[PDB]
């Protein structure tokens, strides 16, 4: 057939540029950072009725200041998970402090390339990894199964990514509450999710100094949908 | 684990104004038997170093070897290895003594006590010890086995610390040294009369000096002394 | 060691081994898991192609864990011996370094990790397997229903069907089941797991196997005449 | 060393000394012997400083990946049988740890005693180290279920007083902790020195000693 | 590199079969047809060996009937050489379990544990996996009296009369026509006859053709015979079921 | 049989100030009753304002400077130049040791430096690994001839105040850099009187916000 | 074309294509500059960013006291090279109390990357590098390419749209060159170097990375308002 | 530990084993359950060194368990009992032993009888009516020896018990804080609360 680690004449590496494509199939994904705290939010889109939504986490605890949102293939994500917590609390181990959220995106992301003929192929999954240092504050990270991070002010990740960073390119300024972040999560998973955004199909999570990483209840999220609507019925 | 079974006895070193001198007597012993008369334990490294070994022969031929193929490595894709990139005393030294320590750290030591003796780049005088425990120090003098006891004391006279050393010319450094020797050679039931002695210098670089005698003995007063105690005749 | 990448991603974004992986599934015997209100219970289809079987030795569908948790499957029959091995394995080894049983949870969530191994490991394929994994938590009496597939996405579920014809029993459980009033009895779980099954079974003689498990370690497999009674009961009604 | 854990009414009583000794050297005048694992676990320190340092510090590093993985913390019978584990790889290997896994969790307040051996014990009283014996003899005269918090947290400290008195390697001051189902609570740092006297005083015992 | 001549031994097809199981299957279908048959006083197998020559030395030669211990045995169907490696690791299981727990193994237990060594061949190393198929007859004090079988995708079926090897289909209608529940050894032994009979590609059916066994609880008192037939012994029941 | 230690001898003293620290050490090495050296340094400046001295045998505490010297290196490179606080600089220590718990770094380890709300922070271990903030600690040959003047003279044991008579004891009063280099010269000076491995020299390193500086004083020779 | 599966197969010229296709991830990459004194020695790299709510991916990394690199093509071959080099100049450290030599850091990469081309199953590095230090015989330049190319020059760059700022370089050889005990005078030649390659885009305060080593500077690199100065 | 008993009587399995345990100079429990229920009609008591007594018991358990789940099926205590001892005989000549003595008290519904085992560390096995392991025998032999019957009830079998514990209590030197008894018949496993 042809080696897993081979480069196209273009110069890119086949394996990594498919595992991109399955990216492109799986649930939406919305980060937001501002100086309040950064925020996640993703599509669950549930397969069935039946299918019981609360069960569906696409959004992750890694540790107390450093929360994780997944697309793609989630159940590659589980094993990059299970490595996060292990160097962030190993990290705490061998240095009594918490991990910055820059050098634990780091650790996953050297997992990336570690396949060949290891583990057999890259990730299918694409993680946004949001937290909070001392150092350099409130941060949004992209990475990808290329073994690259970018920071980001805001990102979108998933089948309505372009249509969402678009939309992201005009909504974000450096001077966003954290109350005007959640709503503008909502706002554009409700733009781009097939059927109608409720407390049941998509959830809501955030990133304080204070609180630490919370993922939002079903009540709480509700009532930020409540004042969506009513907030874009008022012009 | 091992046990010593050739042997060589006391290395002493001193630091004087331009440089530093090394010494070390020719006897391989094997326990009380003095079996080789014709060995050499002052290696040069280039024209800037000399290590003096002392402690089991077997061992030090094999330090020999590793120092002779250092030579031929650094000398590998190295345009300025008679130049910038030669390898200086301070290289050399830190290599064995990685080599020491991780030895005995294996529980397989090299049974010897090692001073690596030299003149750096900028003119700087090196002199630094390392034994089979891995164990490392810096001093104006220097000495192993017998000569620590003995030796240093006498060079100590001379160079008491660091501000004695600019004062300190070649001609009494080399002076104490051999004194110190012969010294050795009345009390070291396992030294002989013939040593190699080098001087490395800034300005006169490395002079290498082979087949040197112990000269100018008291034995005379002996024909005086009779018996243990009440003895006459 | 045999170390050939099987499982790679497509042009287009697709793990095809993954996916072949599914159509083996799909070949499979129907399974089905409801749960009600204080129970579960585990349907599964019997091809009836294959009669002078030995029933009383022959490998049952729903498999025992442990005391308090089973497991059903659909797809390839000695794909799921492994993985029902391992099961085994793992139960026994939380309770030894624990001392907790798994709750049905984390037991899904190994399973599936797993299945996910063999989807990025050299040299091996995929399992050709989709499990119903259901029980109870120890001490507690809530219901817990999961489903796991080759890729080794889970998930928890109301009621769920997999194998061949899970599409028509899908469709016959998701306008029956009504989350609101969930089968309140043992009675009425079963009958409508029963119903669910004869959308799609054939004949209702000893092609349904139907297993209740209640909470506390309280499991138990029904007999052919306890079933046919089932069946006689439903199509009675249904004449009308 | 002297320690001591014990279960009550209220939750659990935790009292460790502070002496550290190099043989007849008294290295450390105030050492921590209790470890916060989480607010809801303490861990108790006789033996090697170094081991009960190491292998307490890495159990609440398992502990916390509990946490993480089942989003639910760990039960005291739990964290306790990670750590005999953990005792039991090195089996024979020279490990001189005794230590007291002391929480509160769903089925209430949990003790545990737990030593380089591997051995795992439940129970509502233990106390270690080389004075363990005095405060044993204080411990078992003085315990009931019905003490009230602050008959508790004194009964552990006088406990511990007890034995800095006569054991030569115990002594220093007494760290008193009070775990409830809120999570644990110090209860301060007590110079045995200034304690004695206050006790002799207000207490009338230790009688044949002068002050 | 090596990569360019893996046939890759372990992959689905796109309808999610197993490509080379099926295969080996197809080689199966081409053997000498087995059958077993389980009654209430014991356990029959039959076998016709293959396109036999009048040289070939019969009452020294095996190739269908294998003893796996005292209480098991298996009828062959596919490579003869496959099979053998499979009932020596088989042999083994049986006196590793005798070994540990001072019982002779149940039936289910070994069967399980070949089953699972043929299924590790269809899902890692890479390797063909092998071209048998067994029938296990065997006897333990859980169930009694039991039939099984398994095949190279590693999956197996209890049974009351079961056939393997060519002519499974025609031979599996003839077996569901005239069993009964209630049937005996000597009535079982006539039926597995008459199926080889009416299902064999061979002109007539001979002593000289068939590999016969029995496990029989007609054993002096409570407990188990296992009778390998011998090629006289054959030509005599052969006479009594009037087929010759 | 090989005996795979040693004992260099020696003495080091680390004092906590209010905003500043001081680790002291004798600048003589030695083995059995020889004099290896007269200054050989013994007390090392790490970088990122931490000071540190492994005393004891010389060949292990070289080793283990070299390498905490090398994790503070990597830890600015795998963490974007972040500074290493005195507490994660301790505990990252005390893995180091721990990693030879069978064939133990026979050293007694001490380092200084500020805490990150700018006080003086002195942190002590044991040759395994076990560690502990301290305001005051003397390792070594005579750390049991200079503890107990510490406790005296830095912590007021045992000293009460004039007309009480025991009631009220004297008061904790912080001490500065100058009075602590005091009573760090006159600890070496007694040291040296009465322990044989203790003399030659005597080399300070302060900290503070500002730096480390370095003060070198003699000491008798015999 | 039949000769470009992997990188065991030579072509019937002579050609490995998978080492080609490799070399061209780095001309796709964002440009780097390189250029060296007889006192200093300056990287100036074009960092480039994903949009406008993203940041400029980091092309400068540090590898010791007196060396580092700028890349250009997969970050993360060119993180495990520099990690690499980190080993490399730090056993050189500790074994030896040396300083280690920027040729021979060079040959140690050249070395590294030629055994991915040789052998089966394995891959080319995707990222070219400049590596630039102070050593005991002065200042030094270097240029890697995952062939395992390695070469010393006076200046270089590497990227898209390299060609501009080489050209440049190739002039002002005489000028720069002499540039000694100056930094901020070699800095801005690298600079107006770098420039000769922009097309639309101009260098901004977090687009420009800069780095720089000499006979009493350390490696350090200068981001955001400390390169404004040369803006 | 210190003392463990087993007695086989006629329609059962009587375990009795002390509730000490100890830490240098200190009895830190009084009420410790020196045993395992290794399946519903099978029970195991141990005795040795600290700590291995009850990661072997546990690792029995657990594979036992393991057995009863793979084949929905209770092994015979000969069974069990057999596993044991190559555990053990496999466990004598590795790098660091298990130095762990046993009983193994179960009732086989097979056969419907009661039977006992006694098992050493070094995996020697033997079925016995009555058994101890360490010093226990020395006392209690000569009373079982005199008083056993094969057709003695559970009642009497816990008398002859009480005397047994008796003779320990008067003539050993250790104090072993009582005993804990379980009685193990075809009903299963159950406790004498009082004793
Ligand atoms: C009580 C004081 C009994 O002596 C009590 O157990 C304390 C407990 C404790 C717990 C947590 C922190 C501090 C103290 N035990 C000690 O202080 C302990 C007693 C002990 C000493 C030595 C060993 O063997 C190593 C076991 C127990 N003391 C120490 O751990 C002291 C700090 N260790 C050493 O002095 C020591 C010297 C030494 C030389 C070479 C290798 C290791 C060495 C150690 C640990
Ligand atoms: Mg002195």
């Amino acid at each position: 057939d042809r080696g897993v680690s081979t480069f196209s004449p273009e110069g890119r590496l086949f394996q990594v540029e498919y595992s991109l494509e399955a990216i492109k199939l799986g649930s939406t994904a919305i980060g937001i950072a501002t100086k309040e705290g950064v925020v996640l939010g993703v599509e669950k889109r549930a397969t069935s009725p039946l299918l019981e939504s609360d069960s569906i986490e696409k959004i992750v605890e890694i540790d107390r200041h450093i929360g994780c949102a997944m697309s793609g293939l989630t159940a590659d994500a589980r094993s990059m998970i299970e490595h996060a917590r292990t160097a962030a609390v190993t990290h705490n181990l061998y240095y009594d402090e918490d991990i910055n959220v820059e050098s634990l995106t780091q650790s996953v992301c050297d997992l990336a390339l570690r396949f060949g003929e290891l583990m057999s192929r890259p990730f299918g999954v694409a993680l946004l990894i949001a937290g909070h240092d001392a150092d350099d504050g409130y941060q949004l990270f992209h990475a990808e199964p290329s073994g690259t991070f970018y920071r980001y002010n805001a990102k979108a990740i998933g089948s309505g990514s372009e249509g969402a960073q678009a939309e992201l390119l005009n909504e974000w300024h450096s001077s966003l509450t954290l109350k005007e972040a959640e709503l503008l999560v909502l706002k554009i998973l409700k733009q781009v999710m097939e059927e109608k955004l409720d407390e049941n199909n998509a959830q809501l999570s955030c990133i304080t100094k204070q609180d630490g990483f919370k993922i939002y209840d079903n009540e709480k999220t509700a009532e930020l949908i409540k004042e969506l609507k009513e907030k874009e019925a008022a012009e | 684990t091992q046990q010593p079974i050739v042997t060589g006895t006391s290395v002493i070193s001193m630091k004087y104004d331009n440089g530093v001198i090394i010494a070390a007597d020719n006897l391989g012993s094997y326990g009380s038997l003095l079996r080789f008369n014709g060995v050499e334990r002052l290696i040069p490294v280039g024209d800037n170093t000399v290590v003096g070994i002392s402690g089991d022969i077997s061992d030090m031929q094999h330090i020999e070897r590793l120092l002779k193929d250092l030579v031929t490595e650094n000398a590998y894709d190295n345009p300025l290895a008679d130049a910038e990139e030669a390898l200086e005393p301070s290289y050399i030294f830190e290599y064995l003594a990685t080599v020491m320590y991780q030895r005995r750290s294996k529980m397989n030591p090299l049974w010897n006590a090692i001073i690596v003796a030299g003149v750096q780049s900028n003119g700087d005088q090196f002199l630094r010890y390392v034994n089979l425990l891995g164990v490392t120090y810096s001093s104006p003098t220097l000495a192993t086995g017998f000569g620590a006891h003995m030796a240093n004391p006498l060079l100590r006279k001379v160079v008491d610390r660091e501000s004695d050393i600019p004062k300190t010319t070649v001609q009494v450094a080399e002076e104490a040294i051999v004194n110190a020797m012969r010294v050795l050679y009345y009390r070291d039931a396992r030294s002989s009369r013939n040593f190699s002695l080098a001087i490395i210098d800034k300005n006169t670089g490395l002079t290498f000096k082979k087949n040197l005698q112990v000269e100018n003995m008291k034995w005379d007063f002996a024909k005086d002394i009779k018996g243990y105690g009440t003895q006459k005749i | 060691g045999y170390d050939r990448a099987l499982s790679i991603f497509s042009p287009d974004g697709h793990i095809f081994q993954v996916e072949y992986a599914l159509e083996a599934v799909k070949r499979g015997t129907c399974a089905v898991g409801v749960k009600g209100k204080n129970c579960v219970v585990l349907g599964c289809e019997r091809r009836s192609t294959l009669k002078l079987q030995d029933t009383r030795i022959t490998p049952s569908k729903v498999s025992k864990i442990d005391s308090h948790v089973v497991l059903s499957f659909s797809g390839l029959n000695a794909d799921s011996r492994i993985l029902i091995e391992k099961a085994r394995v793992e139960a026994q080894s939380h309770r030894l370094t624990l001392e907790d049983p798994v709750t049905v949870e984390y037991l899904t969530r190994y399973v599936a990790g797993v299945q996910q191994r063999y989807t990025q490991s050299g040299g091996v394929r995929p399992f050709g397997v989709s499990t119903l994994i259901a029980g109870f938590d120890p001490r507690d009496d809530e219901p817990k229903l999961y489903q796991t597939e080759p890729s080794g996405i889970y998930s928890s579920w109301s009621a769920q069907t997999i194998g061949r014809n899970s599409k028509t029993v899908r469709e016959f459980l998701e306008k029956n089941y009504d989350r609101k009033e969930p089968p309140a009895t043992v009675e009425e779980c079963v009958k409508l797991t029963v119903r669910s099954l004869l959308e799609v079974v054939q004949t209702g003689a000893k092609n349904i196997e139907i297993t209740v498990v209640k909470p506390d370690s309280d499991i138990v497999a029904l007999s052919s005449e306890e079933i046919n009674q089932y069946v006689t009961q439903i199509e009675q009604e249904k004449q009308e | 060393t002297t320690t001591l854990a014990f279960k009550f009414q209220h939750g659990v009583i935790v009292a460790v000394d502070s002496r550290a000794t190099a043989g007849s050297y008294i290295s450390s005048l105030r050492m921590n012997k209790v470890i916060e694992i989480n607010p809801y676990l303490l861990g108790t320190m006789s033996g090697c400083a170094a081991d009960c340092q190491y292998w307490e510090r890495l159990l609440a590093k398992e502990c916390r990946l509990y946490y993480l993985r089942n989003g639910e913390r760990i039960s005291v019978s739990a964290a306790s049988k990670l750590l005999s584990n953990m005792m039991l790889q090195y089996r024979g290997m020279g490990l001189s740890m005794g230590s007291m896994i002391c929480g509160w969790d769903k089925k209430g307040p949990g003790l545990y005693y737990v030593d380089d051996n591997g051995t795992r014990l439940s129970g509502q009283m233990f106390s270690t180290g080389s004075g363990n014996t005095y405060a044993y003899g204080v411990l078992d005269s003085n315990y009931k279920w019905d003490l009230s918090v602050e008959d508790a947290l004194y009964l552990g400290k006088r406990s511990i007083l007890a034995a800095a008195h006569r054991d030569a390697y115990s002594g220093g001051s007494v760290n008193l902790y009070h775990v409830t189902e809120d999570g644990w609570i110090y209860h301060g740092n007590h110079d045995v020195g200034e304690l004695f006297w206050k006790v002799k005083e207000e207490e009338g015992s230790f009688n044949n000693v002068i002050g | 590199g090596s990569r360019r001549y893996d046939s890759r031994t372990t992959i689905f097809s796109p309808e999610g079969r197993l490509y080379q199981v099926e295969y080996a299957l197809e080689s199966i279908s081409h053997a000498g047809t087995a059958i077993g048959i389980m009654a209430s006083d014991g356990i029959v197998l039959a076998a016709e060996r293959k396109v036999t020559s009048t040289l070939l030395e019969q009452d020294t030669s095996t190739e269908k009937l294998y003893k796996l211990n005292d209480k098991i045995a298996v009828a062959v169907a596919g490579l003869t050489a496959d099979a053998e490696i499979l009932i020596n690791t088989a042999r083994i299981h049986a006196q590793n379990y005798l070994k540990t727990y001072n019982e002779d193994i149940p039936v289910e237990i070994l069967v399980r544990r070949l089953s699972d060594i043929k299924q590790g061949y269809t899902q890692h190393g890479g390797l063909r996996p092998f071209g048998v198929s067994f029938i296990y007859a065997g006897y333990d004090d859980r169930y009694g009296y039991q039939l099984y079988t398994s095949n190279p995708s590693g999956n197996y079926t209890g049974w009351k009369a079961i056939s393997v090897g060519a002519n499974t289909s025609a031979a599996q209608t003839l077996l569901q026509m005239d069993y009964k529940d209630d049937m005996k050894v000597d009535d079982a032994i006539e039926l597995a006859l008459k199926t080889l009979s009416k299902t064999t590609d061979s002109s007539a059916l001979t002593y000289d053709r068939l590999e016969f066994a029995t496990i029989r609880k007609g054993a002096n008192d409570g407990e188990v015979y296992q009778k390998i037939f011998k090629p006289q012994e054959i030509k005599d029941i052969l006479v009594k079921t009037g087929i010759t | 049989q090989f005996n795979p230690y040693g004992d260099n001898g020696g003495t080091i003293l680390g004092i906590a100030g209010e905003d500043f620290a001081v680790l002291a050490g004798d600048t003589r090495n030695i083995t059995d009753y020889s004099i290896n050296s007269r200054y050989e340094p013994k007390v090392f400046d790490c970088g990122d304002n931490i000071v540190m001295s492994a005393n004891g045998f010389a060949a292990d505490g070289d080793a283990l400077v070299k390498r905490f010297k090398n994790s503070v290196k990597w830890y600015h490179f795998d963490h974007n130049d972040k500074k290493l606080s005195i507490n994660s600089a301790a505990r990252n220590i005390q893995h180091l040791l721990y990693s030879r718990r069978f064939f133990p770094y026979y050293v007694y380890n001490i380092i200084a430096g500020l805490d990150e709300d700018g006080k003086g922070a002195v942190y002590s271990f044991d040759p395994v690994g076990s560690y502990q903030r301290e305001q005051c600690r003397a390792g070594g040959a005579a750390a049991s001839l200079i503890m107990p003047f510490l406790d005296n003279q830095v912590n007021f044991k045992n000293q009460y105040e004039p007309g009480t008579n025991g009631k009220v004891k004297k008061p904790l009063k912080y001490l500065s850099v100058e009075e602590v280099i005091k009573l760090v010269r006159d600890s070496f000076t007694s040291a040296t009187e009465r322990h044989i491995q203790v003399g030659d020299g005597l080399e300070i390193l302060i900290v503070t916000k500002d730096g480390v500086r370095k003060e070198f004083y003699e000491l008798k020779r015999d | 074309n039949n000769y470009d599966g992997d990188t065991v197969t030579f072509s019937p010229t002579g050609r490995l294509f998978q080492v080609e296709y490799a070399l061209e991830a780095i001309k796709q990459g964002s440009v780097t500059v390189g250029l060296r004194s007889n006192t200093h020695a300056v990287l100036v790299a074009l960092k480039r960013n994903a949009d406008e709510l993203s940041s400029y991916q980091k092309k400068i990394i540090k590898c010791d006291e007196h060396m580092g690199l700028s890349l250009a093509g997969l970050a993360p071959d060119a993180r495990v090279l520099s990690n690499y080099l980190r080993q490399q100049c730090n056993y050189s450290s500790l074994v030896f109390n040396r300083k280690l030599a920027v040729e021979r850091a060079g040959h140690l990469l050249c070395d590294k990357a030629q055994k991915n081309t040789q052998s089966y199953g394995g891959r080319p590095y995707g990222v070219g590098l400049l590596i630039i230090g102070y050593d005991k015989s002065g200042a030094h330049l270097l240029e890697f390419q995952p062939s395992g190319n390695v070469t010393e020059l006076y200046g270089t760059a590497i990227g898209a749209r390299s060609q501009g700022a080489k050209t440049y370089l190739e002039r002002t050889l005489d000028t720069f060159i002499k540039i000694d005990g100056n930094p901020d005078e070699l800095i801005k030649a690298g600079v107006e170097a770098i420039s000769q390659s922009l097309r639309d885009e101009s260098l901004t305060v977090d687009n420009l990375s800069i780095a720089i080593v000499g006979k009493d500077t350390p490696f350090t690199i200068y981001d955001g308002e400390a390169v404004a100065k040369y803006i | 530990m210190d003392i463990i008993l087993g007695i086989r009587v006629q329609d059962s399995v009587i375990l009795a084993s002390s509730k000490a345990v100890t830490r240098g100079i200190s009895v830190l429990k009084d009420s410790d359950d020196k045993t395992r229920q290794l399946s519903p009609h099978t029970l195991m008591s141990f005795a040795g060194e600290a700590g291995d007594t009850v990661q072997f018991a546990e690792y029995i358990q657990a594979n036992i368990q393991l057995y009863s789940i793979r084949e929905d099926y209770e092994l015979s205590p000969q069974a069990v009992s057999s596993f044991v001892r190559q555990e053990l005989a496999k466990s004598i000549r590795s790098r660091r032993p298990y130095q762990v003595n046993v009983l193994i008290g179960g009732y086989d519904k097979k056969k419907n009888k009661p039977e006992l085992y006694q098992i050493d560390y070094l995996g020697t096995k033997v079925e016995l009516p009555y058994g101890a392991h360490g010093y226990s025998g020395f006392y209690t032999f000569s009373l079982l020896d005199h008083h056993y019957r094969p057709d003695m009830t559970t009642e009497e079998g816990l008398d002859l018990l009480k005397l047994c514990v008796q003779e320990l209590e008067k003539r050993m030197p250790m104090d072993f804080k009582g005993v804990i008894v379980k009685i193990v018949d075809k009903d299963g496993i159950r406790q004498v609360d009082d004793f």
